[PDB]
């Protein structure tokens, strides 16, 4: 595992920037 | 030190406090670092920064304002929270592929330090030159160049090593004549760069000689370094195929969008003024569909891809080069670095044994051992054998060690013993080792004392008064000896001579017989020839080495040494003692390389300083040449090249696989005569002389292990010098390219449906199956999750076996173009149709069967005729989640149709690319949390039914998989 590791990397940091902008919307109300 | 070309060097030596001797001791160097910084330009200086950068976009912010406008409208008189929805997902979509291109532009800049600037410096820690990077260069430290160097910083020079240093300023100046040096002041502190005749500007070359030097100024304070500043900074036929592409795209979709607004006319009175819900409809569509800007996943894979090369030893230069790349039609290589291990070993050897008439006998001996190593046995017919026996070996051991500005070294902590000079030379001293030819003691030395032990007894029975260097006229070389301290009978001065046998045995009129001469005759010379070519010939393709000896030397005063012509005739009278044959073994990988190239419809041309026929033998043995092909018009020496016409050059280039013995002006006429025929050609070089014709090469390629010359002149650097490393690096261009054009297929096709899917509903004048925040919604999961899946998906199945792409080639192809179509009309189809699906034959209170959905338009006030049902299940919150689930679940199944160009899924499954696996389990984990977690599907609109709904939306949409497998089918099959 070297070059396949950034990928998880990734992916990780686009989840996490789709999921905060959905709790973001939860929090407005 | 500002005007250091109008001192003396004794005061730039003054000026700094530097001893020439020595250079700058590890204090000064850390002062010097301070005072003056680097020697570079300054770092230019973001995460928030650019995530304004989308918001600039007049199209992004026309939506803003219509959900601004919007939002005033409710608060005076779902659609609270739009605006506020909105804005928080395209800061998401925007972090999302601003944060792509970032990560892609520093890994590409990040290439840059597998090939860092270097220099070389005198530095008071060592007595030995060190060779450090050009940013750790500081005013006033000392400073060696030679030929092939980049010049590290400005230099005042100190003292020229060579006869002459030449020098390529062009860079700077203009002029590409290479220019001549000196070492005194130039008085003049006005004068213009031309004129500073004694100084070296950073940036230039070493065309020829050797110079020490100190430095002057670094960095910016540098003559290239100030232009550096006011210099103020073309795009690729794939760049301008794409733009040209994009506003094609751009404005189709544009048309659409507008139309979209026109078609809805009288409807902007339901529940001028419903024109601000069909107008903010309409440039969401724009914002999701049209694609302004690089896709950021488009550089991904170019970045992944040249990671994934300077991995496997290619080092990308210039990157437009990775375009040319899986274009490339002919590979021209050097033989001995690349083609073969370049580890020399004697393997076999003769002198003359009997002379009678035309009857000519000879002494053959073969060699074991083949490393650099003193370890091996001399034998003959199979039998170990003492090469002192045999007098003509002492002769032939007494030549190769005079002829040799090598030596072998023993390194104690690798435990192996390496070669010092050119591994041509040191094969030589090798075997001199073996020979041991005065049975001197070596079994009790230490191995650093063996590794020289036997040259230095011969080395100790003269004084080498001075060499006659190589050349390549002659191909010869030689050395010129007194006997030392004098012997018993004092023999006269000697001449041994070494070089290629043709050119040596013409000038031989005797020949040694143990201790004895005789005259050069014909049948002497034949069978001396007949060997060389049977060594040259046979399966280990020997370069043979001949070796004389001037039995009677002209006088020393009779001698000039710094003109290189007189130097054959000096090489003239000649007694033949013996041939040695060198191995040098084609390189594992490289046959198999070969054959990829076959297959990839590349043609491989060999360049060697070989002879012709060897030439030819060695092509036989790496699959260059069938062992049976005909050559007689495909094999050419520099010689049978220049008596050609032009037009015969032309049509040799054409055809031919092996060219030997070549001029240093041959290469850049192979490229143009290739050029001439529209051929993509990659070549290899090293040398200042290597330049020009990487220059012209559409590929250039330089050796790692070569001048910097040919690196600034080249596209590519061979980290380990190896032809496979070439072939490769064809691989993964080829693979970067399929791997655009896979993410290309699924972004145009995606957002194609989008576009579709929205026409559909304003043309027929169905009710919306996707509001504008869900259709931001779907853009920004596939975008940002599965869509970055596919920079990670591996190589194409069978990229090397299709031929080389033309540079004319159209980007998109008509029938790839189809593929776009036909597979974003089903996507938007298959939308649109699952929305109202849920309205004709679906069993939660349905519309017609025949056709009364269209006109939904007309209800609440027209009740009595054509309805008996509610009106406000128009606006019910199902239809509008099957029309999402379905757009996301077969986007997903797109992606599973981007793995690979034109390879089936049972030939490539799934799991190929297990990264987009997981980005789907996530894309969909998200999904049932917009439809579960009760906040928001209120936001957007309420759940599918457990099971019957879902399986609806997998039987709409799994066809999406079965459509693209017959356009593959209707491609593999095709073809
Ligand atoms: O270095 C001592 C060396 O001397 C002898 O070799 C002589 C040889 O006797 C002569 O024929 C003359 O030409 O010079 C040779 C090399 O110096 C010993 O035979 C030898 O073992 C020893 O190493
Ligand atoms: O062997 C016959 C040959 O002997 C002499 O040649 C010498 C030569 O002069 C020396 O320089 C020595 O290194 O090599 C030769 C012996 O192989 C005679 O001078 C010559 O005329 C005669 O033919
Ligand atoms: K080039």
């Amino acid at each position: 595992p070297q070059q396949a590791r950034q990928a998880l990397q990734c992916l990780f940091i686009n989840f996490c920037a789709i999921l905060i902008c959905l709790l973001l919307i939860c929090i407005i109300g | 030190m500002e005007a250091a070309h109008s001192k003396s060097t004794e005061e730039c030596l003054a000026y700094f406090g530097v001893s020439e001797t020595t250079g700058l001791t590890p204090d000064q160097v850390k002062r010097h670092l301070e005072k003056y910084g680097h020697n570079e330009l300054p770092a230019e200086e973001s995460l928030w920064e650019l995530v304004i950068e989308q918001f600039e976009d007049l199209l992004v912010r026309i939506l803003l304002l219509a959900a601004c406008i919007s939002f005033v409208l409710a608060w005076f008189e779902t659609a609270f929270v739009e605006p506020f929805v909105i804005l928080l997902i395209l800061i998401a979509n925007a972090i999302v592929g601003v944060w792509q291109e970032r990560n892609a532009e520093n890994a590409i800049e990040a290439l840059k330090e597998y090939e860092p600037e270097m220099g070389k410096v005198y530095r008071a820690d060592r007595k030995s030159v060190q060779r450090i990077k050009a940013r750790d260069i500081v005013p006033g430290d000392i400073v060696e160049v030679a030929v092939g160097d980049k010049v590290p910083a400005d230099i005042r020079i100190l003292s020229i090593k060579s006869t002459t240093l030449r020098v390529d300023q062009s860079i700077l100046t203009g002029e590409s004549v290479s220019v001549i040096k000196h070492t005194e002041p130039v008085p003049d502190p006005r004068a213009v760069n031309q004129d500073k005749k004694n100084m070296l500007f950073s940036g230039t070359n070493i065309a020829a000689g050797k110079a020490l030097g100190i430095v002057a100024t670094t960095g910016v304070s540098t003559e290239i370094g100030k232009i550096r500043d006011q210099m103020a900074a073309d795009k690729t036929p794939l760049q301008q195929k794409l733009d040209e592409f994009g506003e094609q795209l751009s404005k189709v979709i544009s048309l659409i969008c507008v139309a979209v607004w026109l078609i809805n006319i009288g409807h902007f009175n339901d529940p001028i003024r419903g024109a601000i819900y069909y107008f903010k409809i309409a440039v969401a569509l724009a914002v999701a569909a049209i694609p302004e800007g690089l896709p950021a996943v488009i550089t991904t894979c170019l970045a992944l891809g040249t990671r994934r090369m300077a991995k496997k030893n290619a080092i990308v230069r210039s990157l437009p080069s990775v375009e040319t790349l899986g274009c490339t039609s002919v590979i021209c290589s050097d033989k001995t670095g690349t083609l073969t291990t370049n580890q020399m070993s004697v393997c076999k050897m003769f002198i003359i044994d009997k002379v009678d008439g035309d009857f000519c006998s000879l002494n053959e001996f073969s060699i074991t051992g083949s490393t650099y190593a003193p370890e091996g046995e001399v034998l003959k017919n199979d039998k170990p054998i003492r090469s002192g026996q045999f007098d003509g070996l002492v002769e032939l051991a007494t030549i190769c060690a005079l002829c040799n500005d090598s030596s072998l070294d023993f390194n104690e902590t690798k435990g192996v013993y390496e070669k010092v000079g050119e591994a041509t030379e040191t094969a030589l001293t090798t075997l001199v080792e073996k020979m041991n030819v005065f049975n001197t003691e070596v079994r009790n030395l230490s191995k650093v004392e063996r590794a020289n032990a036997c040259n230095s007894v011969i080395r100790q029975l003269m004084k080498k008064e001075f060499t006659l260097e190589f050349s390549r006229d002659r191909k010869s070389m030689s050395v010129y000896c007194s006997p030392a301290k004098s012997s018993r009978a004092a023999v006269g001065n000697k001449m041994f001579v070494k070089g290629a046998p043709e050119g040596v045995i013409d000038r031989c009129n005797y020949v040694r017989v143990g201790t004895t001469r005789v005259p050069m005759t014909g049948p002497v010379k034949e069978k001396i020839l007949s060997v060389i070519k049977e060594w040259g010939t046979g399966r280990d393709t020997l370069r043979c080495l001949a070796l004389a000896t001037r039995d009677t030397p002209p006088k020393r005063e009779e001698m000039v040494l710094d003109d290189s012509s007189r130097f054959m005739e000096y090489e003239t009278d000649l007694t033949f003692v013996g041939v040695v044959g060198m191995l040098d073994p084609p390189r594992k990988e490289v046959m198999g390389s070969i054959q990829l190239c076959r297959d990839a419809g590349i043609r491989v041309i060999m360049i060697t300083g070989d002879n012709k026929g060897t030439a030819i033998a060695i092509c036989r043995r790496i699959g260059i040449f069938g062992e049976n092909e005909e050559v007689a018009d495909r094999a050419y020496t520099g010689r049978e090249f220049d008596d050609l016409p032009l037009a015969e050059q032309r049509e040799a280039c054409r055809r031919a696989c092996c060219f030997a013995r070549v001029e240093p002006s041959h290469k850049s006429k192979i490229v143009e005569y290739l050029q001439s025929y529209d051929e993509i050609t990659a070549m290899t070089g090293d040398g200042v002389n290597d330049a020009p014709a990487l220059k012209k090469a559409e590929i250039g390629i330089a050796m790692g292990s070569g001048t910097a010359v040919a690196k600034t002149a080249s596209e590519m650097v061979l980290a380990d010098d190896n032809f496979s490393t070439i072939v490769a690096a064809v691989e993964e261009g080829r693979a970067i390219y399929n791997n655009m054009k896979q993410f290309i297929r699924y972004l145009i096709s995606s957002n194609v449906g989008e576009v579709v899917c929205i026409f559909l509903t304003a043309a027929l004048g169905l009710p919306e199956a996707l509001i504008p925040v869900q259709l931001l919604w779907v853009n920004l999961v596939t975008d940002g999750l599965p869509a970055t899946a596919l920079g990670f998906n591996p190589p194409d199945l069978d990229i090397m076996d299709r031929p080389p792409r033309s540079p004319k080639e159209p980007l998109i192809s008509g029938w790839l173009f189809f593929r776009y179509m036909a597979i974003g009309g089903y996507v938007g189809a298959a939308t649109v149709g699952a929305a109202a699906w849920w309205f004709m034959y679906a069993e939660d209170g349905p519309g017609v069967t025949y056709h009364q959905l269209t006109h939904f338009m007309q209800c609440t006030e027209d009740h009595p005729h054509f309805e008996g049902l509610d009106c406000e299940i128009f606006e019910a919150p199902e239809p509008m989640t099957m029309a999402l689930s379905v757009l996301v679940t077969i986007e997903m199944c797109n992606a599973l149709n981007s793995l690979s160009e034109n390879q089936s899924l049972m030939r490539m499954p799934p799991w190929v690319n297990i990264w987009l696996l997981g980005s789907i389990c996530l894309s969909m984990s998200l999904h049932f949390l917009i439809l579960y977690v009760d906040p928001l599907p209120m936001i957007f609109k309420l759940k599918a039914l457990d099971l019957t709904q879902w399986l609806m939306v997998l039987k709409i949409s799994l066809p999406v998989i079965g459509l693209d497998e017959i356009l593959k089918f209707i491609a593999r099959n095709y073809l």
